[PDB]
RNA sequence: UUGCCGUUGCUAUGGC
């Protein structure tokens, strides 16, 4: 199960890769991928600009789960839910948070590269 | 203790002999020790020891079983005709050697 | 076989300390061939499920894949479903080899023992002497793991330390 | 090659019992106490957020 | 509700009594009440079986108790000479114990028969 | 215009359309067993090889059923054994995982195009899929 | 419907292999085949012989001289017989004796004339596996098996050993060891008109024997449990039945290889079955069969069930559910401990605890149209196969055998249309394996020898 | 008709 965010989305959008088929072929398994009501938050916020990426994160085969804190900063959460529990993947693509990610240990994190996914700390992919 | 198998048995009249399959099972033994399985199948089958003959040995992996070719005479004199001469020197009697130059 | 994509990194050297340490191995390379092949099946697995039901590539050549890794013995007799093969992984078919199997059926002490046992031929699946702990049974050839008839903790004659240590104290 | 790898697992599975706190199988015996101390200031549990 | 209430039907009482004839060809088997009742309190069993159809039943009624208490699944077979035939002791058993062990060859099986008597139970 | 006898078109083919998820199919809904080994029989060099897989042992099988049949073992020669056997070891080892050939699922060879989708009762018309039907 | 495009394009399938009755229809490959079988030679073991003795509904039945000879042995448990082409039988017990029988007197009861009892004496003073050719059995003997020729009798049993009598003397001739710590042998068959058998061990083992020449000629490997039971006839094939992995094979013994039949009855679509208008149920273990001939058999199951299996089907032809009844529910004043009825009634749970009696013992007269099966239901049960042999059926019962009846098997005489048999069966009050039999209802330890005629 | 023991038959049964 994969926690995306919102560059995520964006540049799966900007490379064409489904999410749920992208994931599938990254890791050659089945993946769950959550989006967060801060990650929500964030591509709602993003305006009408990107109602594309909105309309493809409301997704029925995208599940989602529920945050429970103030104010819509989706790297605190991801982080937080992430360093709590150790069994999430992190779907991401911003620099900060793909650092952050990275340094805490034991979680494996995927982001767009090239034409389809990439998937670094999970150390069973073929 | 050596066990002897023939299977499929046939008969050639133009040739004058019979012929067939010949499982040889020696468990804890090396091998089919060929003069041994001879005299054994020349009891099993009537006397002719030097009318009966075995060629083709393969003994499978981990030993016990290796499958062979059978075929017994009647007539001594008429299987030193039928049979090859290379045969003949590993068994029984013939020997020409080939003149060895160039 | 074929190196991985990243070969270097902290969890997949952790992921290898544990794999050959619980599993007794020699080197990458078990691991390697034995994922290798993994990645080929699940692979496969993913396109027969990235195509539709009814399709005939997927009815047949799924039953096919998921009978022929229960009868690999991955696979359980009950978990019928394609998504069982991409939930497989590489210590559930590294569980199958003869060395792990001599040791949880007991005929060894550890993994290491059940290595030196089957490489001195103390170890028979069926009627053939196995000698190569890397093996794979199957889950029929799974309850025919014995002792070797021909080997001195099977019943056989006992082998040369203990005959000289006996013709020795004989003297 | 072998035997450096059972020997370095070892070690591993050694300096596990330092960073975690490793289930060894349950209570062997009769319970004898804590063996090794009971710190009433610490606390090692993951608070959330 | 009988005393011994959980039983099993047919089906899975084979699956149960295949996983118990191989787990005592593995040695993880401990077979008898109180040798079941000994690896109870110790902790060491991972489903307990008893056969509803001694000569008393409070016999072996004494370790669903001790299985509530410790959280372990038990069920319960309806033949005591099947159950030690399965054992594979020339006696019927009426009750036996699966003890844990993870290097173990049918934890699988072992699991899968644990799911299936706990959705039961 | 005239006939000319042609052996490639009455010889028996059998093997453009023999696929193995179709065979295994068939045999688990054959309701007749199978002749399957004692269970060490098949395994080949103590396991330095594979198990042996099920073309191989009916291609053993046909070896020894003509070696019995004509009183001859067969040989070593060269250029067929260092194509067939060689390469046939390699990708028995690159895709034989006990007893089992896996190589298949990793393979482009489309089903129903060949094998399944009959040519012959093709029934391009309405009254002929009728009749055949009914 | 998936499963319908299954079938559907298997079925295309099928009809494309074909394509990659006329007045000339002669091949070439299988007339030349044809030629060759006309000059081989050896028409003799190999017979695919089907069924040629029709007359099950012919003899009578309910009208037996059964005569129950009880000896003094603890737990008979197998029964060996000959008839050349006078007749002696052989039976062993659980106190390690053999013992030879005359039994040619027909009209009468078997007359016992020799012993041959082993015992603590003759454990090895060794403790080591193929150190194990001692003269005698030292734990208990579990199977008998006459030479078809009648020169020696081979016994064995839990002390892994093979022991070859002689006939005339009941002395051991030779001791074979089985050189393993669990190769406890389970059944003996020698294939018929032969020196060669066919013992069934416990290491999931098929041992084979050449007797005369006291060589071992083939171990065959491939149940998944105890190979409980073993059959042969005049061909080299055989049929052993492992106990719990609940399958059947067939073993051609010189190809090794084996036909593998399982069970699979369900009592999910069982009571579906019977829903569409019943204490029926799934299967504990297969037991004993009997080649009935070389395309057809029999087993005995766990829970009651006798099935008729041929060369050509995985799954059974024929079942036969309940064969020997049901078991007697253990009684109020045995079950609970309570004091009212109500409770201990409460206590049976109904019908669910109902356990059917097992047949442990069938015996397929060989080609013949009856077999007969036997457990502790005190009644023999003799069944006759249907001449188009997809089904058999009671005939008529036997009800002279109190006890467990640990071997059946028949005695002929009379010529080609007129028969009269002695159908001979251990009778004990303990099954041949371990105990596990409780309520012993009027049981003895004897021989139930029946003499049917016609 | 057997390891004992009981009815036994002048042969069948039943308790360990
Ligand atoms: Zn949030």
């Amino acid at each position: 199960q994969v926690l995306i965010d919102t560059n995520f989305i964006n540049f799966s959008i900007q490379k064409k890769v489904d999410i749920v088929r992208g994931m599938m072929d990254c890791l050659l398994a089945k993946c769950n991928p959550l989006i967060t009501d801060c990650v929500m938050a964030e591509l709602e916020k993003l305006g009408p600009k990107y109602r594309i990426a909105l309309k493809l994160a409301r997704d029925p085969r995208i599940k989602r789960l529920s945050c429970s804190h103030k104010g819509t900063y989706a790297d605190d959460c991801l982080v937080h839910r992430v360093l709590q529990h150790k069994c999430y993947i992190v779907a991401t693509n911003d620099a900060g948070l793909k650092q952050r990610i990275r340094k805490i240990p034991g979680i494996p994190l995927m982001s767009v590269g090239g034409h389809a996914y990439v998937i670094e700390k999970l150390p069973d992919v073929f | 203790a050596v066990t002897i198998r023939t299977r499929k048995v046939i008969s050639n009249p133009l040739l004058a002999r019979k012929q067939f399959v010949v499982d040889v099972l020696h468990p804890n033994r090396a091998n089919v020790s060929k003069d041994e399985l001879r005299e054994k199948l020349a009891e099993v089958y009537k006397a002719e020891k030097d009318a009966v003959s075995v060629f083709g040995f393969r003994t499978q992996f981990g030993g016990g079983k290796s499958v062979g070719f059978g075929l017994v005479y009647n007539s001594v004199a008429e299987a030193k005709k039928f049979e090859p001469t290379y045969r003949l020197v590993r068994y029984g009697l013939a020997e020409k050697v080939e003149k060895a130059s160039r | 076989y074929s190196t991985p994509k990243r070969p270097y990194e902290s969890s997949r050297l952790d992921a290898e300390l544990k794999l050959a340490g619980e599993f007794g191995l020699k080197n990458k390379k078990e691991i390697y061939r034995i994922s290798f092949q993994l990645s080929k099946i699940r692979r496969a697995a993913r396109d027969l499920l990235t195509r539709d039901e009814k399709d005939p590539k997927r009815l047949f050549e799924g039953n096919a894949l998921i009978r022929r890794l229960v009868r690999v013995g991955v696979l359980s007799e009950d978990k019928k479903k394609l998504d069982y093969v991409l939930a497989l992984k590489v210590e559930d078919f590294l569980e199958r080899r003869l060395q792990t199997q001599v040791y949880k059926l007991g005929l060894a002490k550890s993994v290491h023992h059940a290595r030196v046992l089957i490489t001195q031929r103390h170890i028979a699946v069926g009627k053939q002497i196995v000698n190569i702990p890397s093996f794979m049974v199957r889950l029929d050839s799974e309850k025919h793991i014995d002792f070797a008839p021909t080997s001195p903790f099977g019943g056989a004659r006992p082998g040369r330390v203990a005959r000289r240590n006996a013709a020795r104290k004989a003297e | 090659s072998r035997v450096k790898k059972r020997k370095k697992y070892q070690k591993a599975q050694k300096k596990l019992k330092s960073v975690r706190a490793v289930y060894s199988g349950g209570q062997s015996g009769v319970y004898e106490g804590e063996k090794t101390g009971i710190k009433k200031g610490l606390t090692r549990s993951v608070k959330f957020k | 509700n009988p005393k011994a209430f959980p039983l099993a039907d047919a089906a899975l009482t084979q699956q149960i009594l295949d996983v118990v004839q191989q787990a005592a060809n593995l040695r993880q088997l401990k077979k008898g009440a109180n040798e079941a009742t000994k690896t109870l309190n110790r902790g060491i069993s991972e489903f307990i079986i008893m056969a509803a159809d001694c000569e008393p039943i409070e016999i072996l009624l004494h370790l669903p108790l001790l299985c509530e208490d410790k959280n372990v699944p038990y069920v319960f077979v309806p033949s005591r000479v099947a159950l030690g035939r399965a054992c594979g002791v020339s006696r019927p058993v009426i009750a036996a114990s699966i003890t844990t062990n993870d290097a173990s060859a049918i934890k699988t099986q072992i699991y899968a028969v644990k799911d299936k008597i706990e959705t039961l139970l | 215009f005239e006939d000319r006898f042609d052996a490639r078109e009455h010889k028996d083919r059998s093997n453009k359309s023999r696929m193995q998820a179709m065979e295994e199919y068939i045999r688990e809904s054959s309701d007749q067993p199978d002749w399957s080994a004692s269970i060490g029989a098949d395994i080949v060099n103590h396991g330095r090889g594979g198990i042996k897989s099920l073309r191989d042992t009916e291609k053993e099988r046909r070896v020894t059923s003509f070696e019995e049949d004509n009183f001859t073992r067969l040989n070593i020669t060269n250029k067929a054994e260092k194509r067939k056997q060689k390469q046939r070891e390699r990708n028995a080892r690159m895709n034989v995982i006990g007893g089992e050939d896996f190589g298949i699922f990793s393979s482009k060879r489309k089903l129903e195009d060949s094998t399944s989708r009959r040519g012959a009762k093709k029934t391009r018309s309405a009254w002929d899929r009728a009749q055949r039907r009914l | 419907n998936p499963a319908d495009k299954r079938r559907r394009l298997a079925k295309q399938y099928l009809e494309n292999l074909k394509s990659e009755d006329e007045y000339n229809n002669f091949d070439a490959g299988d007339l030349d085949k044809d030629i060759i079988a006309s000059r081989l030679k050896e028409d003799v073991a190999e017979q695919q012989g089907r069924v040629f003795r029709y007359f099950g509904d012919k003899l009578l039945i309910s009208e037996a001289k059964q005569s129950f000879t009880r000896v003094g042995e603890n737990n008979l448990t197998c029964i060996s017989c000959f008839q050349p082409v006078r007749l002696f039988a052989y039976t062993v017990s659980k106190d390690l004796q053999l013992t030879k029988y005359d039994i040619t007197d027909f009209s009468k009861r078997p007359k016992k004339l020799k012993y041959a009892k082993g015992g603590a004496k003759y454990i090895p003073t060794s403790k080591h596996e193929y150190e194990n050719t001692t003269e005698g059995h030292y734990d208990e003997i579990l199977t008998v098996a006459a030479s078809p020729d009648g020169k020696y009798v081979v016994t064995g049993g839990r002390d892994r050993k093979l022991i070859v009598w002689s006939t005339e003397s009941l002395s051991p001739v030779k001791v074979i060891p089985t050189k393993d710590r669990r190769g406890e042998v389970l059944s003996l068959a020698f294939r018929k008109n032969s020196d060669q058998l066919y013992a069934s061990c416990a290491d999931f083992k098929i041992r084979t024997y050449s007797i005369n020449q006291f060589s071992q000629l083939e171990i065959l490997y491939g149940h998944h449990d105890i190979v409980e039971d073993i059959s042969a006839l005049a061909m080299e094939r055989c049929v052993t039945v492992g106990a719990r992995d609940r399958t059947a094979m067939l073993w051609k013994i010189p190809d090794e290889t084996r036909l593998t039949f399982r069970g699979g009855d369900e009592p999910q679509k069982l009571l579906r079955r019977w829903m569409k208008e019943p204490l029926f149920f799934c299967e504990g273990s297969i037991d004993v069969v009997s080649m009935v001939d070389d395309f057809h058999f029999i087993t005995g199951s766990d829970n009651g069930n006798i099935c008729l299996w041929s060369l050509a089907k995985k799954k059974p032809i024929f079942t036969e559910r309940i064969a020997h009844g049901i078991l007697p529910e253990p009684s109020f004043n045995d079950i609970s401990g309570e004091t009212d009825e109500e409770l201990r009634k409460r206590q049976l749970q109904g019908k669910k605890l109902l356990q059917p009696f097992w047949i442990t013992s069938l015996y397929a007269i060989p080609y013949s149209n009856v077999f007969i099966s036997g457990s502790w239901s005190g009644s023999l049960k003799v069944w006759k196969i249907s001449d188009n042999l997809r089904s058999f059926e009671l005939l008529g019962e036997l009800s002279g055998a109190k006890g467990v009846v640990t071997k059946i098997q028949v005695v002929e005489s009379g010529k080609h249309g007129k028969e009269k048999f002695r159908i001979l069966a251990s009778i004990a009050k303990e099954h041949r394996l371990g105990r596990w039999i409780a309520n012993v209802s009027g049981a003895r330890n004897g021989i139930y020898s029946a003499v049917i005629d016609q």
